[PDB]
């Protein structure tokens, strides 16, 4: 164990230590609860005019559209008065709201989606995604819940009609993780009640596959000029047995259902060379076409 | 309590309860897996806190009891129910039923001329559950086999909660008095309330 | 003079008029608390 | 100055002076440079 | 026959504790009560002197404007005393010393017993109600019950209970407390454990403490000039029924919503001109355990549409067992305490620990669940809430609780004027004392 | 540049003492409507509730109430949990004010929240179980076979 370290290093031991388990997963598929909350908040303090394009956003954004989510708007629009400006506004925007969550439909589309954390081209993907009417699976390297009161924050706003989002702690750096993983989001969507409470593992066959987990530089370990190496495995050889994890399930499972792989090349490889980082590493995705 | 003045002669224990020892002494008890029984040994050294049964005698040899023989069984009380059930709950049980006997007899023609909701039940307490609580506390203390419902069978209100559970099946009000001593008459003010 | 001689006082009651048929009764559950004057009828022998 | 301070804290013209500002008033009355024209407090000290 | 020392390792290795280095002695409890008493007693006793501490202070300024036997106390517990029932079947069986005074002091209605001979000195009414989960709320009922038969004028109601070892062990046993090995297995910090009507609720967290109000005859508050904090419209223990099932909870708290005009919670409402759909809050009892938190959902769903609340104007729902825990005999109260100060504040407390909404709580369309505070300003009133509590073995209840303004209608412009003139000096004085 | 722009700092001159404290509770009314009789309602037949009080987790019913509508206290609240928590003592000995009941420090008002709340939060509301009765359940409780 000690040659083994002296190979290797201090640092690549340590962070390959596994994190991954299946009893830590968080589904949020209600919009019906998160929808009714959301209208009322608007309801209550609304401020600005008709003029406004946000409440065009938000009428999209309450597109979300059931048998449920009507006995909400259609009331709170029904009880609401003459008594004032805001009223007479809220009362006609409201009316043609429920007029047009009554005629609402929906898409349909299942992602697994990596780096997908806050201030991020990601983030900006799955609030996207799932304003398409889309089924996403969100990873999250920090299992803190600030970051788990973000996708929160995130879902109840971006989330329309068969939208269901789901967040899980997972390391990319991990092959447990990879496989674990995978052998969660492929198996059964089956919950058995006995005694106990088991939930076994969902299975959703990706549609798009988002490979945009970022390892940044920090280095408190010492771990500087070793982490290029590591992220070989990360930004690639990682991804290739992602890629290959999901080509076995939907083997296994016999799907003929193209996954998309949308491969997150670096831009124009060659002709910056100040960046450092991206431009090098990402010029190999044409040896992987 | 008394305080062991030197190590104890050390006695076979499970793994799990050996661990358990461990955990209170620590610094004053030795525990060790023997290799072919995978048991634990547990050895308590100089100062560990030790309890030993003595006796005492005291003044109250006499007291007003229930005639010998009593059974809530030959008043036709099932034995689930009797296990189960603090002593004090076989006493109002019984009573109730008793009490029912004056006039009606199937509680449930209560609802014939009146809403379930408007049956209501008052039954006072000094202390109530009280063989219950004294269950937990020995039992607990000693580890030795004791009932899981233990507090909600300690809950001076639990004995006519068991009643409308098993016989009137009201939906209406219960309230249940501490007077200590005046209990009685004291529930029967919020009877009549 | 019937309960003291025979042990009958103390019948521990199956909750018949509860259940008693499986699925509308459940659903019944909610429609009887609901309204004032749903009772017993004696002629079945007290059903609910 | 008055009105300018107490019209900013206009909450100080409903409430009571703070349980721990009335040591620090008579503890001003011990350190002050000419010696307090008015009595603070009737205790001990009242001679002094 | 020989007794030998042994050990155990326990699930539950956290619970809703009193803040630590809380004192009696620091309130100004004498060391000869703290002694001489249970420590739930010292819960009860303090919380009686804070809680007159919010009118008047001398309790004997009672005896002014009524004749002391009409002065009462009506307090709840579920257990109470445990400390000092614990304290004797150790100690007889183990010969330690232990007090005289043990089966004096372990009677659950003692306590307040120890406050009436320290503080009030009231001649009149004691009654001290076992409701489980729900004596405070149960004893809310009959502190009302005692003022309009004209026994009493003057009612301190109340609950009260505390958490020891073998409290921890007789709910862990019964598997009704959430089991912390698995909560730390899912993620779950202290704070977050206590979730109400969330999917993932896995039973309550154990709790003590106590809390107390004082419920007086409207005439009175009026004459004496004190603060009216709210009106009690209402209050109701309620029963279920027979059957054998034990996840099966109880409904029967709906006979109060029975005869929908003529029901007892909408002409409660209607005395004050008020309608079913003027009632925005409930106070659920929140368990956050499997069987309670759906089956009170649905049962507040149930009185809500039969009593006519027209559709989709939910009632906006409180967990406060989220934040404070749940303490068994002080449940209902603490619950009373924040609807009283939802009332006059018009804020509507936010479950914090609601991570997602239970999608079986869906088929409630009159209830909604709350995440974040909806604070109601000067321009946003609010009018009536309803404290709902289930207690162990069918002891189930509900206290309508409506806005003090409703009440100064009734005095006439003059006399309205007049009451408005007394409450002000008496905030005044009462900002003073406190 | 811009690494240099975040590597060159500066000092803008900030003079400042704070303090925290606040006017005895105060009520905010609400606007009702009501058409209402006068002499309908018999008062003594109504109830209704002079006031309150609850010892909890949480402490009195006013730092409750604080904690549960806010989440964080306000210069009241942690005055008085840390009063209640008995951090701060009151000495009539020279210098005459509030102290630290821990290590006899004199302490102000202010600084009541950055001295004491961050162990206030923690020691106050849900906690892992702090053992008064030299028991613990979930580590170690006394068993006699």
């Amino acid at each position: 164990i000690d040659l083994v370290t002296a190979e290797l290093g201090s640092d690549w031991p340590r962070l390959v230590a596994p994190t991954f388990d299946a009893r830590k997963a968080v589904v949020f598929d209600d919009r019906w609860a998160s929808a009714r909350e959301d209208l009322v908040k608007l309801w209550l303090a609304e401020e600005g005019d008709i003029d406004a394009q946000w409440e065009q956003l938000s009428q999209r954004f309450e597109g979300t559209g059931h048998v449920v989510a009507t006995q909400a708007n259609w009331w709170q629009g029904k009880a609401l008065a003459a008594g004032r400006n805001v009223h007479a506004s809220l009362f006609g925007r409201i009316a043609a709201g429920a007029e047009n969550p009554g005629k609402g439909r929906y898409s349909d589309e299942v992602a697994v989606v990596t780096g997908a954390s806050k201030g991020s081209i990601a983030a900006s993907v799955v609030g996207q995604l799932l304003d398409g009417g889309a089924t996403v699976i969100a990873t999250t390297s920090r299992l803190d819940d600030d970051r788990l009161a973000f996708y929160k924050q995130l879902y109840r706003d971006h989330a329309r009609f068969d939208a269901t989002l789901w967040v899980v702690p997972a390391n990319m750096a991990s092959y447990s993780d990879i496989d674990k993983l995978v052998e969660w989001v492929g198996t059964e969507q089956t919950e058995s009640l006995g005694p106990q409470s088991i939930h076994l593992k969902d299975a959703q066959t990706p549609t798009l596959l988002f490979p945009f987990a970022a390892p940044r530089v920090a280095g408190d370990m010492s771990e500087v000029g070793s982490r290029a190496e590591m992220e070989m495995k990360v930004l690639l050889w990682a991804v290739q047995r992602l890629i290959s994890g999901l080509s076995k399930i939907g083997a296994e499972r016999d799907i003929a259902s193209r996954l998309h792989v949308v491969l997150p090349g670096s831009p124009n490889r060659g002709m910056f060379g100040g960046d450092g980082a991206y431009g090098e590493a990402k010029s190999a995705l044409d040896a992987l076409e | 309590s008394v305080f062991l003045d030197k190590d104890f002669t050390f006695v076979v224990s499970s793994e799990a309860d050996a661990r358990a020892f461990v955990q209170f002494d620590p610094e004053h008890t030795v525990a060790r897996p023997l290799p072919d029984s995978s048991d634990w040994e547990v050895t308590r050294k100089a100062g560990t806190e030790i309890r030993v049964p003595r006796k005492t005698k005291l003044s109250r040899t006499v007291g007003a009891q229930i005639p010998t023989g009593f059974d809530p069984t030959v008043w036709g009380i099932s034995p689930d129910m009797a296990s189960s059930i603090d002593r004090v709950a076989l006493w109002n049980i019984v009573a109730t039923v008793d009490a029912f006997l004056s006039s009606g007899f199937t509680p449930t023609e209560l609802m014939r001329w009146v809403h379930p909701s408007q049956v209501a039940s008052t039954q006072g307490t000094g202390m109530g559950g009280m063989t219950s609580m004294q269950t937990m506390y020995h039992g607990n203390l000693l580890g030795r086999a004791k009932p899981n419902d233990i507090l909600q069978e300690v809950l001076p209100n639990v004995v006519a909660a068991h009643v409308m559970q098993s016989y009137v099946g009201g939906y209406g009000a219960m309230v249940h008095p501490v007077g200590a001593c005046a209990t009685a008459a004291v529930s029967v003010e919020e009877g009549v309330d | 003079v019937s309960a003291i001689a025979g042990g009958r006082p103390m019948y521990e009651k199956p909750a018949d008029r509860r259940f008693d048929h499986d699925v509308p009764e459940k659903r019944q559950e909610a429609a009887m608390l609901l309204s004032t004057d749903a009772r017993l009828g004696e002629n079945d022998q007290y059903v609910l | 100055a008055i009105t300018a301070l107490l019209q900013r804290y206009p909450d100080a013209e409903t409430v009571v002076l703070h349980p721990a500002d009335v040591p620090f008033f008579v503890e001003l009355c011990k350190t002050l440079g000419k010696p307090v024209n008015f009595v603070p407090v009737i205790d001990k000290d009242v001679r002094r | 026959e020989i007794r030998v020392p042994r050990k155990t390792k326990l699930s539950r290795t956290v619970g809703a504790q009193i803040p630590t280095g809380f004192d009696p002695t620091v309130w100004g409890i004498s060391p000869d009560m703290a002694s001489s008493i249970d420590r739930v007693a010292l819960w009860n006793i303090v919380a009686t002197v804070d809680a007159f501490l919010s009118s008047g202070f001398t309790p004997t300024e009672l005896m002014r404007w009524v004749h002391p036997s009409q002065v009462a106390s009506t307090q709840g517990t579920g257990m109470g005393g445990m400390t000092s029932m614990q304290t004797m079947y150790h100690g007889n069986l183990l010969g330690r010393a232990k007090p005289n005074d043990i089966l004096q002091e372990v009677l659950p209605n003692v306590v307040a017993a120890h406050v009436m001979q320290s503080y009030v000195g009231g001649y009149g009414a004691m009654v001290h109600p076992v409701g489980a989960c729900a004596t405070a709320a149960v004893s809310v009922e009959e502190g009302v019950d005692k003022i309009k038969l004209g026994k009493a004028d003057l009612v301190i109601a109340g609950g009260f209970d505390d958490l020891t070892l073998e409290a921890i062990i007789g709910f862990g046993d019964m598997a009704a407390t959430a089991d912390t090995e698995m909560m730390r297995a899912k993620g779950i910090s202290d704070s977050k454990f206590s979730r109400a009507n969330d999917r993932r609720r896995l039973g309550f967290l154990e709790a003590q403490g106590g809390g107390t109000i004082l419920l007086a005859r409207g005439d009175l508050a009026l004459k004496m000039g004190l603060p009216v904090l709210a009106v009690v419209g209402y209050a109701q223990s309620f029963a279920d029924g027979v059957h054998t099932s034990i996840p099966a909870p109880g409904l029967g708290a709906l006979g109060a919503a029975r005869g929908g005009r003529e029901s007892t919670l909408a002409r409660s409402l209607a005395q004050l001109g008020v309608g079913a759909d003027d009632i925005a809050v409930i106070s659920k009892h929140d368990t956050s355990t499997l069987a309670n938190d759906p089956n009170e959902t649905e049962l507040h769903e149930r009185i809500a549409d039969s009593m006519g609340r027209a559709p989709g104007n939910p009632l906006f729902i409180v967990s406060q067992k989220t934040l404070t825990g749940h303490a068994k005999g002080g449940a209902a109260v603490f619950q009373m305490m924040g609807l009283c100060q939802i009332l006059r504040d018009g804020v509507i407390p936010p479950n914090r620990s609601l991570d997602c909404v239970d999608d079986e709580l869906a088929t409630s369309g009159h209830f909604v669940w709350v995440r974040e505070p909806l604070d109601l300003r000067g321009k946003f009133p609010l009018k009536a809430g309803l404290v709902t509590s289930l207690g162990f073995g069918h002891v189930s209840g509900l206290v309508a609780l409506v806005h003090p303004e409703a009440f100064i209608a009734a005095l006439d412009p003059s006399e309205r004027e007049d009451y408005r003139t007394r409450a002000e000096q008496r905030m005044l004085a009462g900002q003073r004392r406190l | 540049e811009m690494s240099g722009a975040a590597d060159e700092s500066d000092d803008e001159a900030p003079a400042g003492t704070i303090r925290a404290l606040p006017s005895p509770p105060r009520g905010y009314n609400p606007a009702p409507a009501p058409e209402w009789d006068d002499l309908d309602v018999d008062p003594a037949d109504l109830v209704v509730i002079v006031g309150g009080a609850e010892l909890g987790p949480y402490g009195s019913s006013r730092t409750r109430f604080e904690m549960e509508v806010s989440g964080e206290l306000s210069a009241a609240g942690v005055l008085e949990l840390a009063w209640t928590t008995g951090m701060v003592k009151w000495e009539d000995d020279p210098k005459a004010g509030w102290y630290d009941t821990e290590t006899g420090e004199l302490v102000p008002e202010c600084e009541i929240v950055e001295r004491y709340h961050d162990a206030v939060v923690e020691r106050c509301g849900i906690r892992e179980f702090v053992d008064d009765g030299a028991i613990d359940p979930d580590h170690a409780s006394p068993l006699l076979v």
